[PDB]
């Protein structure tokens, strides 16, 4: 149906829109800080994606308020800070990660649920991130559905909400699966 | 009876492979005298020069204000510049149908300075703006001279009266004027140490998740006296870059030596070629061919370019049709006189209600030469670089009454300006870079044009 995509000032924002009407949906990009939660009542989007993009959640504008106000409401994907914003909504801790990785691919390993289901495993991802969801101050309202090789959190779940995080980047040129992935999100 | 879409009145010319520096010579002094040339490149996208002269509109952009000046008449407006730019284009009533062999049927070329970019991102204002030349300098042209390197054609087309046009540009002399000389030695903006703190700063902001790749420039100033004609004659043949060109300005001259495409739009198809990881030529042609592969298969390189390639994919994904947005080559080598260079090229379509200028404005200015993500690239060289880019890393190029599109990087680019001359190297920082790397390889990419105007 009909997609809003909230832009994080990011540079990879686009190739997530890309996706998304190649595989046949309506989508809307707006700017983090060029929305207020009453105008997406008056969208009336079916589902909502929150971008990555730099700095952290706190610096992610309307992300982590239409995070808390939509959960349960309509589906909810975070691609990198969009899944570090879900994790820190319910009470997560995002930390630099042990190693910066910037263009690189990594072979990360899933369960097959959420995004995942129908995917390679171990599937080879490209990361954009030098911070990471902290393992230990992961809410209890998530699973853990993707590791890298170094055990940190590439995924997330919540257990009762159409509500899930992926650190890497589907849309990536060098990502296996994206469309899929993506394809999992649009057409649950 | 006026609304024309009658293909332009064409006089062939002598084929001479020095047809455009030949014709522009005599042009080079004039205000709104442009020169395209592809440098005699042996390269993919080596087939145009092309040469105009004596505009029948003018636009002009300092900040939020762009001057239109036509023969008797000179508006001022803040309206977006590229949007002015459209309604100029249209205004002309001049709308020919795509022609492979003439890529440019009249219609806009010019500068696209790097601080234009201020017109489509809110950007702080800590950089010196220390030189005083318009943001966008483009001229309307209802005429031009096409040199075809593929078909040995040398084509002078004409929306109006050709052979006037032909007559007007066998009367113009080459009278030429004193050669070039610098006068003084070049000196950077920035000391070893500077460099030093600002890498160190970008190396804070990578590990901060704040930015994954920032392009840090310095900028190298002379003093010249003599002809900049006579600079760019020599340049052009030591260069050989396909995007080279040459602008008389009112305010002075860029003398462009890139070798980077920015983006084409060719009867509705895009092309991009970012240009991102850098190796010196080297003198043992044994050696050379060792330098092509290392660069081609190097592990630094190949993430700093996957990075660049993704970003220019969402940037021009912002208007091109889905599904259109493909990468049909990643991580070529080309070689250039001083350096190997790292190419992708990615490719889409254009959508029928939108104009390449609408494409120049969601993408502008280049990931090739800012970083990723963008915005917060362009704040951070706001905050370390001592002074505006103006003219450098912004684009030239042409946006053709037929539709079509090509722009550069203006990367290896001069500006020269009420005697004095600056040339600007940056390259890509990123977590694996090293501080004295780094330095050395901005001296890699210019130094064999700051060591030919000094002697
Ligand atoms: N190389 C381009 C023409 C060209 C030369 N210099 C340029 C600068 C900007 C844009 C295009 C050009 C071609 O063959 O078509
Ligand atoms: N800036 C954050 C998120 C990146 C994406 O999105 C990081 O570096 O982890
Ligand atoms: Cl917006
Ligand atoms: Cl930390
Ligand atoms: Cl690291
Ligand atoms: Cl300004
Ligand atoms: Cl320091
Ligand atoms: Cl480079
Ligand atoms: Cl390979
Ligand atoms: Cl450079
Ligand atoms: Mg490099």
């Amino acid at each position: 149906g009909m997609i809003l995509l909230i832009d994080n000032y990011d540079s990879f924002t686009w190739n997530l829109y890309q996706y998304f009407c190649e595989l046949g949906a309506d989508v809307l990009v707006k700017r983090n800080d060029a929305l207020t939660l009453a105008d997406i009542d008056a969208l009336k989007p079916q589902k909502i994606v929150i971008s990555p993009g730099p700095c952290t959640p706190d610096e992610a504008g309307i992300s982590l308020d239409v995070i808390r106000h939509y959960a349960g409401r309509l589906p909810i994907l975070g691609v990198c800070l969009g899944h570090q914003a879900m994790a820190q909504a319910f009470g997560g801790k995002v930390v630099r990660a042990a190693k910066v990785m910037h263009g690189k691919t990594s072979p990360i390993t899933h369960n097959g649920e959420g995004v995942f289901r129908g995917l390679a495993n171990p599937l080879t991802v490209t990361r954009y991130h030098s911070l990471v969801v902290e393992p230990d101050s992961l809410p209890a309202c998530f699973d853990v559905t993707a590791w890298s090789e170094t055990r940190e959190i590439m995924g997330i779940r919540h257990r009762q909400w159409d509500l899930e995080g992926v650190q890497f980047h589907p849309e990536s040129i060098l990502s296996e699966q994206g469309h899929q992935l993506l394809a999992n999100f649009l057409h649950r | 009876g006026h609304m024309k879409t009658l293909s332009p009145a064409v006089i062939t010319l002598l084929w001479r492979q020095d047809a455009a520096e030949f014709y522009f010579s005599r042009l080079s002094h004039l205000p709104w005298a442009m020169l395209l040339h592809s440098g005699y490149a042996d390269h993919p996208y080596s087939r145009f020069d092309i040469v105009v002269a004596e505009p029948i509109c003018t636009l002009t952009t300092f900040g939020k204000e762009t001057v239109v000046s036509e023969s008797e008449k000179r508006t001022t407006t803040t309206d977006d510049p590229l949007q002015v730019l459209q309604q100029v284009l249209d205004r002309a009533d001049i709308r020919p149908t795509h022609n492979e062999d003439l890529p440019f049927q009249g219609g806009a070329l010019g500068l696209f300075g790097y601080d234009l970019g201020r017109r489509f991102e809110s950007l702080p204002e800590i950089a010196e703006q220390d030189i005083v030349l318009p943001d966008m300098a483009v001229g309307i042209y209802d005429w031009a001279l096409i040199v075809d390197h593929q078909r040995h054609t040398v084509s002078l087309l004409s929306h109006n009266d050709v052979n006037a046009r032909r007559a007007w540009l066998e009367s113009q002399q080459f009278s030429p004027q004193e050669d070039f000389t610098l006068t003084s030695d070049w000196q950077s903006n920035m000391t070893r140490e500077q460099y030093g703190e600002k890498f160190r700063q970008v190396q804070e902001y990578l590990h901060s998740g704040d930015c994954y790749q920032v392009n840090l420039a310095q900028r190298f100033h002379a003093t010249y006296s003599g002809d900049e004609w006579q600079a760019f004659l020599q340049l052009n043949q030591a260069n050989r870059a396909p995007f080279s060109a040459f602008l008389r300005l009112e305010q002075g001259a860029i003398l462009s030596l890139s070798p980077e495409r920015f983006i084409l739009c060719d009867n509705s198809e895009i092309q991009t070629r970012p240009i991102k990881g850098t190796l010196p030529r080297l003198p043992d042609p044994q050696e050379d061919s060792k330098q092509a592969v290392k660069l081609a298969n190097s592990a630094k390189d190949r993430a700093e370019n996957l990075m660049i390639v993704d970003l220019m994919r969402n940037d021009i994904g912002r208007v091109a049709v889905a599904g259109s947005v493909k990468v049909p080559e990643l991580f070529v080598v080309e070689p250039f006189p001083a350096v190997h260079h790292l190419v992708s090229t990615i490719t889409a379509q254009l959508p029928e209600q939108l104009h390449a200028s609408d494409l120049l404005r969601a993408a502008f200015p280049g990931g090739s030469i800012t970083g990723a993500p963008k915005v917060r690239a362009m704040e951070i060289i706001d905050e370390l670089e001592p002074q505006r880019r103006n003219a450098w890393c912004g684009s030239i190029g042409y946006l053709s009454f037929c539709g079509n599109m090509d722009t550069s990087i203006t990367i290896r680019t001069l500006t020269a300006i009420n005697g004095q001359i600056f040339c600007s190297a940056g390259g890509g920082i990123v977590a694996d870079s090293q501080e004295e790397a780094e330095y050395q390889e901005t001296f890699d990419k210019v130094n064999r044009i700051l060591k030919q105007l000094e002697k």
